[PDB]
Parts: C-alpha cells; structure tokens; sequence
RNA sequence: AAUGGCUGAAAGCCUCUCAAGCCAGAAUUUCGUCUAGAUGAAUACUUUGUCUUUUUCUUGUUACUUUAGUACAAUUGAAAAUUAUAUACGUUGUAUUUAUUAUCUCGUGUAUUACUCUAUCAAAAGGGUAGUGAAUACUGAGUUAACAAAAUUUAAAGCAUAA
RNA sequence: UGUCGGCUCUUCCUAUCCAUUUCAAGCAGAAUUGAAAAAAGGUAUGAUUGUUCACCAUUUAAUAGGGAACGUGAGCUGGGU
RNA sequence: AUAAACAUACUUUGAAUCGGCCAAGUCUGGUAAGCAGGACUGGCGAUGCGGGAUGAACCGAACGUCGAGAUAAAGUGCCAAAAAGAAACAUAACGAGUACCACAAAAGGUAUUCAUUCAUAUUGACAAUAGGCACCUAUCGAAUGAAUGAGUCCUGAAAAUGGAUGGCAUUAUAAUUUCUUAACUGAUACUCGACCGUU
C-alpha cells in the first residue's frame, strides 16, 4: 500500500520556482492536478497559492488536526507544533538540501583541500584492508 | 599541466532552412543548457586548435589556431554565437573548440 | 483574461440620456472588453458607438484570492446543429481564473473556438450543489489519493542534461 | 468517467495462505497450492484487514486497489478480484465439469487414459478418425458413468478449457447442426465437495 | 580536444523513435555511440498491429528487380540503424561520417559489457507513455518477421547476468571494509585536523 | 489488357539467378536437425558417380495393382571408396550464425590432402603440414592441442570431421582427394570429440554411416550445357513458322 | 486472419473482450528445406613483431633493400530487475570530452592494487598461485624555475634473395 | 508518339469462378443459395466471323471479371481499316 | 477635412499591343469539368526573394553592392536554424497531423465524454437470491431507469509498377482544440551605417 498521499494537511516540498527547496503544506485540493500549498509564510516564506502537482514533492510528514481551508494563525500553531522544522532536517533530503547552500558557498581553495584531504584518506581506507 | 578551457562543439553556421550565413558560427558550451547561463561566456575568448601534417622541409607551424569571440545567445537551450578572425572550415563541424577565461570580468 | 467594468449612456432621440448600461465583460484587455460591451448594446438596445459616451472602463480584482470556490458558468455556444444553454461548474480560487478553465475546456471537448460562446452569468454554488461527476469527487474535506507514476521533477532547465548517466526510475512520489 | 478509487476485496478463508511478491498472487491451501501472474501496470495488490459485515468483525482480506483511471481501466479491479476469488475456491473445493454425450445413431465409445491426463473419443458420427485430445497439466478426466464424464482440477481457467476442448473436436461439419445435434457437451458445472 | 570515448547506451526500457532523435542529433556533433541491446527497446503497438506495419514495409520492393528493391533488415540491430540513418543528412560527406560512429550489438560484447552505461531520459518508455498502453520489444517482433538469433542473445544474455551477479557480491564485501575502515580513521584523533576540514564544508 | 487466356509461368523463380558454379564438388547447405539422445554418427558420404543401369524389383508393399513378376526401375550406380578422417573442428552458435572455433587435425596426412592446398603442386615445395607434424609430439604443441580440444567441448555446439577420398582407388585422373566436413549428430558435445578423436586417420565405410533400404538426400552439380536459348532454358513456345527475325524466342 | 469457444468485468445479472488474460482454427505467416549471395570465421605454409610515404622489381602479391624520422610497461569505463517498483528512504540540483599538488633528489619498512612484467595451472575469464617492478597512504626534508625552447601523429630512393 | 484484331510472354487489381478455412437458410441427405478470411495456385478444345463482341458443340474442380500509352509492329502477321 | 512645386496643364513625334491566363464570402449555359462565357478588383504574363516538401498565379513581401540589428508569413523531436510549461476530448488504428491541396457521403453502434429534461431515488430504487413471466415479502444497501442534443471513435471504405502527414519517427505525443511565459528562430521587405549610379 502506499505510503505518502496527497491530502489535506500532508508536507510538501517545493522543487522549482522562486521558492525551491522549501517546505509547504497543503491545505486544500483543487483537483488531480492543482492543490494549495500554505507552507506557513511567516515560518518558511511560502505565500498562500495554488501550485501544480508537477512541481511539488511529498514527504514522510503530516500535520496533525489541519483542515481544508485553514487561516495562517491556526495553521502557523499546528505547523511549530508538529516541529516539522526539526524533524525534517535529519531526513535524507533535509541532508541534502543543506548540503546543496553549504557546498555552494566553496571558493577555489575552499575546493582544494577538500580534494587533497579527502583523495588521502580515501587512499588510505583501501590500505586499511587486506 | 592543466585545463584552462571548456570544449564547445561547432554544430554550424547561423543558417535557416535553405539558407547560410558563415559569418556567425554556432557554438554549444559544455555544461550550459539554458539561455540564463550565457551572460557568463558573452564576450570570453574562443580558439578553433586544428593539426596540419607539415613537412621538415617546411616552416609553417603544425598546430595553427583561429581565434573569435562569443556574441550572443541564440536560442533557449545556451546556444552562443561567435565571429571569428576567418570562417570556420565546414570540415570542422562537430569538432571541439576551446572556450577560454579571459576576458576575464571577475 | 481579465474582468473589466463597464459603464456607458445613449444620448440622441430614441433614448433618454440618463439611462446607464453597466457590465461585467471578462477580456483579455481592455480595447476587446469595450468591443465585446458594444456589440451587446448594438445587438439589445440598437445603440450605436457614434451616439453613446463611455463612462468608466475599470479593472476588478478578486477580493480573495486565497479561497477556494465552486464556480458555476451559464453560457451559450454555437454548434454545426444550432444553438444552445450550457451549464459547467469549476473550481478555482479567482473569477478570471475560472473563466479560463471554461474556454480550454469548451475549446476541447466541444471543439468550439472562442468566437461562438457567451457567458450569461458566473456564480458561486456551495459544496454540495457541484454536478460534475470528476468535480464531484474532490469537493469533499476527506479526499486523499497517492499521486503515483510521478517524473522526477528538474528544479530548472540548467540541470536538464540531454544523456544521463545510470538508470532512470520513477517515484512513488 | 475516472473514478477517484476503486476498491473490490476477497476473504480468506481460515484454510488458505496468500502470499503476494508484486502482483504475483501464489494461493496454497488444503487441495494444493494455485500460482497466478496479474500482468496489469495499473493494479496494487496487497494484504490488508477490513471489516466486511455491518455488524461484523475484522477478517483478512486481499485488497484490489485501482486509482485515478477510465472506466475501460476500473473494469479490472472487479475481474482480478474474482480471479483471486477462484483461485481460493480452487484449492478448498475443486470445480467439477460434469460432461455428457449425446449421439443419434452412432454409439461412441471414451477410452481414458490409464493416468486420467488423456482421452480418446472413437466411433464419432461413424468415423474413422480418432480424436485424442489431450489435457492441461492439473486436470483429470474421469468416467462418472454411461455417456458421462467429469473433468477433475484445481484451476477453473485450466478446467473449463479443458472440458471445452474435448467439444470443440466433436463438431459436425458440413451438415445442420439442429438436427445433427451430436458431441460431448457440458451439463453443468459444479465443486468437488 | 578530441573525444575519443563512446558514449554506450543501454537500450532496454526505451523507445525506438526517441532514441535515435536524440543519438542521431548527437552523432552529427561529433560523438561516438555504441548502443547495447538494441533489441529490448519498445514501439508503440500491439504485436498484431506491429506486424501489420511490418507487411506493409514489405511490401516495398522493386519490381523489376528484387535484388535492388528496398532491403528489409529483420534483425533489431538492424531496425535502429535504419530508424537512426532516417534522420542523418542523407548522400553527403556530413551523414556517412556521423554513422560510422553508431553501433548496435543484440547482447552485449566482450568491450561494451564493463563500460559504463548512459541513459536518455527523453526516450524512457515510463516517462513518454500511458502505462497501459500495450508495447512490443524489437526482440519480440523480431522472431515474427524471421530473426533466427533470439535464442542465441537470450542464452547469451543469461550467462552474462549470471557472470555480473557475483562480480558485485564480491566488490559488495570489497566496498564495505573499506566504508567501514574510512569511518574508522575519520574518528582517529591523529586524523582531527583533516576532518575538521571537511566537517566545515559538509563532505564527512 | 489483360492476357487473353492464363497459362502457368514457364520455369522457376526459386533457382533464379542460374549462375553456374565454380568447385565442381557441392556444398551440401545443411545439414539433419541434431537430437542429443542417441549415438553420436555420421550424417553423410561423398561418392563418384559411375553410371544407371536398370534392376527388375519384386513388389513388397500391399494393396498396390503392380505385377507379380516384378516391376522395372532405374538405378544409379555410386562408387564410394572409403574416406580417411583427416581432422575436426568445432561450431558455436553466434548472432552472425555458426563460427568455427578451432581444427585439431591429425598427425599424418595423405599427399591428396596436402594437393588442396596449392595450385601448382609439381613447382610446390609440399611442405603442407610440415611444421604441423615435425613439431607434433612437443610439450608445447601437445598443451596446445589439448586446449583446442577442451576448448570446444566448453564453447561449441557443432561438430564436424574434415575426411577426404582416395583417389588412388577410382579411374579419375584427378590426383588431389576431395574434402567434406560430415557433421557428428549424437549425444553431448563431450562425446562428440570423444567419438571424433578416435576416428583421426581411421578410414570410414559407407555401411557405417547409411544402412539398408534408406531414403537419403543427394546434392551434386548438374551436367553443363553453355550457351543455351529461351526455349530449352524456360521451355517457352516456339514462334510460327511465318514470323521475321526468328522463331525460337519470347515475343 | 475470418470464425467458434474459456474465464471474466464494465453494468451485483448477462456477455468470446468497441476491456485486461487464454484456446482451437486456412491453398495463410514465420521457422525448418532449396537456389544466388555481402561483411566474414577456422586451418595449412611463407613471413613479420612501433609506425608511414614516395620511388621501385614482378604477370602480380608478400616478405625483402637504402637513407631517414618517431614512441619506449606499469591509477582509463560493468550490479541485475522493476517502475501500482515487498517495508523504510526519495537519498535533492550538471552525462562523455573533463576530476592526479610543477619537476627533480634523498629518505625506513609495512600495506593496497579491475596496475606492468616473468614462471605455472587454466581460460573463447576485467581467472587462481608464486616472484618482481610502478604508483599511492603512513609522511618528511631539500634543489631548480625568471629571458629561449617545449609536437611524433610521415618522409624520400631500390629489386639481390625466398615463398 | 506507327493508327484494329490475333499469336508469344511477364506482371498487377479483387468487385472470387475453383480449390482451402468459416457463418446463415424456408439447410433432413444430396444438390444448392447469401455472406466473411484469403489474390500463394489454376482457370481449356473447336465450327462461323478480320472482328472486340456474339452464338453454338464439347471437356473440366472452374472453364471469373479487368489494367499495364484501349500492355505488347527496330517481337511477328497484314485478315480489317 | 486630408494630401499635393521635380505640383499642375499640356504640345509634338512615335514604338510595341489588342491569341491572354489565374483567384474569388460573384454570375449565366451545363449532370459536371483543370469546360464555355461575363460585372468589380488584385495578380501571372513582364517577377526574382522567405514560407506552403516539389507548383505562373496561394501567404509575406517586390530586388543597386554590403555590415549589423530588430521583424513578416510561418515554425521550434531528427533531417532543420529555433520552446518550456498547463488542461482536455483523441490514439489497441497505414487514426491524427501545415489553408488553396490534391478527396469521401447517406446511414448504423448498450463505443466514449459533456449537457438538458423526466421518473424512481429510504429506511429502503434497480440487478441477484429465496418464498407466495407480472405482482407482493426479506437480505442485499446508493445511485437507478428513460429520452434528446453536442464533440471524439468504429463500421460504412473495392483497382490495377512499390510508396508517400515530405521522409524518419510519435502515441497521459513528437497528433488534435485552446492557452501561459518582456521565450525563441527568420526574407533581397523595415531601421542605422558605408560605397556606386539617377533625379
């Protein structure tokens, strides 16, 4: 059975746009197709509109007591409630999303040591075994 | 000793159906593929480096180059336009062609 | 498209100069919404743009659009038959938004270009009134589906490379 | 038009095991084990456990899962689950496919196999050529008594076939059949037990 | 520089027309492809209807002379050369160059078996398709049409998933000691300087 | 217009084009479907033509009008004098048909064997087989060898024996052996090389490959007839007696 | 193929399916058989063992002859299958060309290798065993660079001998 | 641009005459009639007429209908025009 | 009102020409014709260039020699320069695919999508089962039945050398209908600049 459905209250990530890789929460299902996304703005800056589904992602997470239709006091209240915040950055994709802005910040010598430091150790764990 | 440069590949002239112009040459830059990508390379330096089997008995080089400049995008999939000091051969389609730093604007 | 508000009065002898002909003309500017309110005068009351006065042409914008509403369009379209009154319920969040939504699908499903149909009215109906069998489905506060078979999303063309390296695979989403 | 979801379940009888590795239903029960491959792209088949009877209680149930799709793709989910349904039915009573023969002059004569995996139908309209007609592998044909035979097996899919390919050989040719009215045909079909 | 490598293109799951638009623009821009399996890839069409198109290609063929009429290839290698040499420049220097560089095998040979393979997103049969619509494989409709060599790469095929499923158990062990042995000098206290380093930028 | 009246087409379009062959021995082009569940055996023979006469046969079958006394029938007459084996050699099953893997031959060869391989044999040095057989019993050629025969029992699907004639012992002028390779049908392939290393330099007979009252196959070159016309080449009309240019052609 | 059937929904029943899945069924289609046939493969002998061109001898080819020129072993390239993919994760977000810290010298042993070479068993293998070299980690220290130069990738003349 | 027919020969269409596989009948059998798949095979001998056409006497499983510059004159004949 | 001084009004001498053809929100004869003949205009003839694959007339636009730029008709899976996203009725078929253009009709379908009207839908409508084909009882519990209209699909749909959405190819499209994005590609036409000639 599938896990991860698209209803009213379920996580979602945005994956293109102004607002790539951040988090959202739907709050109302248009159709098979479009669904509004209200990833708390004053939390993580998500405006209050309706996006496709093409552009979105699901997650593992739910709010819990989220209703079609919700205010952004409400929903603000059971998003910190939930933590989501905390609970996403210690999945796969919360490890890869701050991994994308810290290696994007790297300078040429920034890229240096990393290569030289790392080519040593890897060279170094292939004499580890015998 | 070290790779200073971004190979591009002349895929041809700037042309229409039954049409070419030589002038302009088309140029796609490896890793760019958007339109939003060429303001970088609008400008840099581009250099088509061919070999010519020389005699000894000769003094022309055996590895002469012919320089240009990137122009323009063209298109939406980072396709650039560069005008060289002479046209490029049409033997030269599909070949590689050195895309280099400078002038730099860093 | 767009929703104009238009406003004009007949002034020569067959009408009196104080009657005020308004209108709610969804357009894509505003040079076609005063097309389209012409016509409807010329059409309904014989007044002519050579002896009428335009008052006031001026956008409306949705008051919210945040809210999720059931629409209900009242139109008349032209066929190879004849003529005929349709009724067509949408869900969007703005008037014009709908309207869209109404002329994609008209232009589908009946084949039926833009030249042929007349909105009559537009309407708001509650979550019970919607008709529509696929609409009727997603109205309700408990509705949930897996959307499964997703293509991998590219978060732009910059990434898009022509030949990828390794398998490709799809997502449980 | 597309249906949001639609849902078609089997019970499990206490006898029977059902073990599902995608979309490739294997049913072993007290008769026998019955393996089966529902090649469709649009199904998920899973275990689960739903209350069927209004005032009843929880039971295990295989669950026929068909999202978003047209009506010429939702057909499935009922065609599937009845599969399943049979195949359950199978390995706790078997089917039976009681089988008679009817003949206006000419007596015909079955010559079974010792194994019960053959037959042989002789003497048909006065003929000279010998219909064989062999079996699917899990069917057995049986002498029930004069002018009749039963076809025994676990599969109906296997069963039926095998009960319609023993008629199919014994058509009349070239004469009208609403007099001629002669072949093995099928009285009725029933389980086992 | 000069590209001297091939870019091999693992065929199965893809779809015949959209494979070759895409390795065909990409032949012209100086690429050497090799495209393994050129059997397994799938065209729109039941096997009943595939066959029918099939006759009608047939049917194509000089007739005064057979023997210059047009020659239909029934080997799936051959049934993507055809597809790609249709949208190649056609009787000039820039088309006959830019095919030289294409090659399908039906299994995979003793070079492009250990390279690695690259796939077109463009061209998957999950991505261009409703999934319930009923698709043919080359090989499949190969066997109708008289292609004798489906048993060979069947066989063929079979002895090499059975050659790579033991190679990657083994190299499964090999690359976990040593994961296992990086993880245990990047706790060493002699290595802190090094990993401090890459902490920083989020590598370890 | 469509033709008048319909008659069937004169000749065949399944031999067309009528090349004329070049090696006066034919190639048979295949060969009986193998079954792995017998005695491994030869499939074929290699005999000269001598002539027809004409037996009287007495009638076994029933249920036929022939006559008692026995009906009349023609007979060809093939002298097959017993071949050597000289040799065999291993087929795989590839994606571009049967491709032979190696040919282990045998440690003595007949000058008719070694006449194959040149075209004047009285200005050759005859030195055919030479390295192959002064060097046969070294370690290393030996090692050799049995990898060539380990080799196709591992990587082979085909066997065939490479025997040829004696010419000494038929009136032909012709010195130089004729060569065939006859295929092993039979058990495994681990047995087939069995079966065909102990028949190296062992004469076969006919009896041993067909026996008695069996139907077999004969592939052989027609007699040459040259330049020849349209009506005994297609076996068209002849033309009236009336006509200009010619009567024996296609209008 | 036409057609007759099996199970089976849609449409609680019915139905051969303008549904998924099967069977039987033609002077039919494809294998199998026959003829012609391209790129080819195996073996025998003559050779050659980094490579080419212009001449040139011969009925013709190959080896061969002369004057050159050029490089000299040692980190490149593989899970398979499925996609409504058991469960969990979604591991996000740049395929080839294109991922080596300038060169050289002195340094101690150990360990590693789809690395090279030698011997052996095998083998139409990124094979096993033994030995040796190369590179790398433990892991250093020391010299030099300024102006010049850092290109082979192909040339020219012969016919003594052997097949 | 050699203007009818016939002779010789090849090929193509199916709107099928026969053979093969099927369904329906006011199909008991036999003989038939209507229709589907299917163009790979076969579809004649003569009296009269220049005739295409026609009408007869037979034989045959059937003696189907047409195209290819009203196929085919540096292929024939010259009976007609 | 607008435009007009290389305006306006001409005078003299004279060349060639009066076989025309095409398009159409036109007409007459004709069953009809790439047939015959007319009213108004625009074209080919006398005309190249970009597009429709190829085409005297169709669409854009009319040409001194060039450099650079935005454009026109129209296109953006490959041949072929140039697009990404959104929604739907199509597609289990030589179905769909660039007007003039190189073809298809009447009719039929419990095939499919949408809409309108009417009746039954509850404590119980239909189908099924059991009891006394219609009728009534219980379980089964949610939509059921009927008519009509508008799109798409299937049948209707048979000709002679082998072949033509241009070809390869596509099939929740790379087809069709409509959109969104200060997207793109491109003529000898437009803008700026340089030079040659006429006025």
């Amino acid at each position: 059975v599938f896990s991860r459905f698209v209803e009213v209250g379920r996580v979602v990530l945005m994956k293109t746009g102004p607002f790539a890789s951040k988090l959202a929460v739907i709050v109302e299902i248009l159709d098979h197709n479009r669904v509004l996304v209200d990833g708390p703005q004053a939390i993580t800056g998500v405006p209050r509109q309706v996006v496709n589904l093409n552009t979105i992602s699901l997650t593992s997470f739910v709010v819990n007591k989220v209703t079609r239709g919700m205010t952004h006091k409400k929903l603000c209240l059971r998003f910190t409630q939930d933590a989501i915040i905390k609970r996403f950055n210690k999945t796969a994709t919360g490890k890869a999303i701050e991994k994308r802005i810290l290696r994007e910040k790297m300078t040429d010598f920034d890229k240096f040591q990393v290569s030289i430091i790392n080519r040593k150790i890897n060279a170094a764990a292939k004499i580890a075994v015998s | 000793k070290c790779r200073l440069h971004v190979n591009a590949v002349f895929m041809g002239f700037q042309r229409a159906q039954r049409n070419q112009y030589p002038n302009v040459a088309l140029l796609q830059i490896s890793g760019v593929n958007t339109k939003e990508d060429t303001p970088f390379y609008i400008g840099k330096r581009v250099a088509y480096v061919y070999k010519v089997n020389v005699k000894k008995g000769s003094n022309k080089p055996a590895i002469r180059a012919i320089f240009g400049k990137i122009v323009a995008p063209h298109g939406n999939h980072g396709v650039v336009k560069a005008r060289f000091l002479h046209n490029l051969p049409p033997k030269a389609m599909g070949q590689n062609l050195k895309v280099f730093l400078y002038p730099s604007n860093i | 498209m767009k929703e104009y508000y238009i406003t004009a009065r007949c002034t020569d002898k067959a009408h009196n100069p104080n009657e005020i002909f308004r209108s709610r003309v969804f357009a894509p500017n505003y040079v076609v919404a005063k097309s389209k309110f012409w016509m409807m005068l010329k059409k309904q009351h014989k007044v002519k743009k050579i002896n009428a006065e335009l008052l006031q042409c001026q956008p409306i914008f949705e008051k919210n659009p945040t809210v999720v509403k059931n629409y209900q369009i009242f139109l008349r379209y032209v066929s190879a038959g004849g003529i005929h009154n349709i009724t067509k319920q949408y869900r969007d969040v703005t008037r014009v938004g709908a309207v869209r939504q109404m002329y994609n699908d008209l232009a589908s499903q009946y084949r039926t270009r833009q030249d042929k149909i007349q909105l009559i009215s537009i309407t708001t109906v509650g979550d019970k009134a919607v008709k529509n069998p696929v609409l009727h489905q997603f109205v309700g506060h408990h509705v949930k589906f897996p959307m499964v078979h997703c293509k991998p999303v590219i978060a732009s063309k910059r990434f898009n490379l022509p030949i990828k390296a390794g398998k490709l695979t799809t997502k449980l989403c | 038009p597309r249906l949001l979801k639609k849902t078609e379940h089997v019970v499990i009888p206490e006898g029977v095991n059902i073990e599902i590795n995608r979309k490739n239903i294997k049913v072993t029960g007290p008769r026998g084990s019955l393996t089966r491959e529902f090649q469709h792209p649009k199904v998920d088949i899973y275990a689960s456990k739903l209350v069927v009877k209004k005032e009843g209680p929880k039971e295990n149930v295989v669950v026929i899962d068909m999202w978003y799709g047209n009506r010429r793709d939702s057909a499935v989910v009922r065609t599937i689950a009845s599969h399943i349904k049979n195949m359950i039915t199978g390995v706790t009573k078997g089917y039976q496919y009681k089988m008679r023969v009817v003949y206006a002059h000419f007596p015909v004569t079955l010559v079974i196999a010792d194994d019960g995996k053959s037959i042989q139908v002789q003497n048909f309209l006065g003929e000279k050529r010998t219909r064989h007609i062999e079996m699917y592998d899990g069917v057995v044909v049986k002498k029930l008594g004069k002018d009749e035979i039963c076809l025994e097996g676990n599969d109906v899919e296997k069963v039926s076939q095998s009960a319609a390919n023993i008629h199919a050989a014994n058509l009349v040719r070239n004469k009208d059949i609403r007099q001629f009215l002669d072949g093995v045909y099928v009285s009725e079909k029933c389980l086992i037990e | 520089s000069t590209n001297n490598k091939v870019t091999v293109i693992d065929c199965h799951g893809h779809v015949l027309g959209r494979v070759a638009s895409v390795v065909a623009k990409h032949l012209l821009l100086g690429q050497k492809f090799v495209l393994v399996r050129c059997e397994d890839l799938q065209v729109c069409g039941t096997l009943k209807m595939r066959l029918v198109q099939w006759e009608l290609y047939q049917r194509k063929r000089v007739n005064t002379n057979p023997t210059r009429g047009a020659f239909h290839h029934r080997s799936p290698a051959d049934m993507v050369r055809k597809a790609v040499r249709g949208m190649l420049p056609k009787n000039n220097y820039r088309g006959k160059l830019a095919l030289k560089n294409l090659k399908c095998f039906e299994g995979c040979p003793a070079p492009y078996d250990k390279m690695k393979k690259s796939s077109i997103p463009e061209a998957a049969a999950i991505y261009s398709f409703n999934p319930t619509r009923k698709r043919t494989l080359l090989g499949e409709l190969g066997t109708a049409v008289g292609w004798k060599y489906a048993d060979v790469v069947a066989k063929n095929e079979a002895e090499r998933k059975e050659r790579a499923a033991k190679w990657y158990a083994a190299k499964q062990l090999k690359q976990k000691a040593v994961a296992e042995a990086k993880e245990k000098i990047l706790a060493d206290e002699k290595y802190k300087a090094k990993v401090a380093i890459l902490k920083k930028f989020g590598y370890a | 217009s469509h033709r008048k009246f319909e008659a069937p087409r004169h000749g065949s379009l399944a031999f067309h084009p009528r090349k004329r062959v070049h090696k006066v021995r034919a190639t048979v082009s295949a060969f009986p479907k193998d079954n792995a569940a017998e005695k491994p055996h030869l499939t074929g023979f290699l005999g000269f033509k001598a002539g027809m006469t004409h037996v009287i046969r007495e009638v076994k079958r029933t249920n036929t009008k022939l006559p008692k006394d026995g009906v009349l029938e023609p007979v060809t007459i093939i002298e097959t004098p017993p071949m050597v084996v000289a040799g065999f050699v291993g087929y795989k099953k590839t994606t571009t048909g049967l491709k032979p893997i190696t040919a282990v031959f045998a440690e003595h060869i007949a000058d008719e064997f070694k006449r194959r391989y040149t075209k004047k044999w009285y200005k050759n040095t005859k030195n055919q087989f030479a390295v192959h057989t002064e060097k046969y019993n070294d370690v290393k050629a030996k090692s050799k060898r049995e990898r060539q025969i380990r080799l196709i029992k591992n990587r082979c699907d085909v066997v065939r024996v490479i025997a040829h004639t004696q010419m000494a012992l038929v009136p032909l002028k012709q010195k130089k052996a004729e060569v065939m390779e006859i295929q092993i049908n039979g058990g495994s392939i681990a047995e087939k090389v069995d079966f065909a290393v102990s028949l190296l330099e062992k004469q076969i007979s006919v009896n041993s490959v067909f026996g008695t009252d069996e139907c077999i196959d004969v592939c052989s070159v027609t007699k040459g007839h040259g330049y020849n016309g349209v009506i005994k080449r297609f076996g068209v009309r002849h033309l009236p007696r009336k006509t200009h240019r010619g009567l024996r052609k296609v209008a």
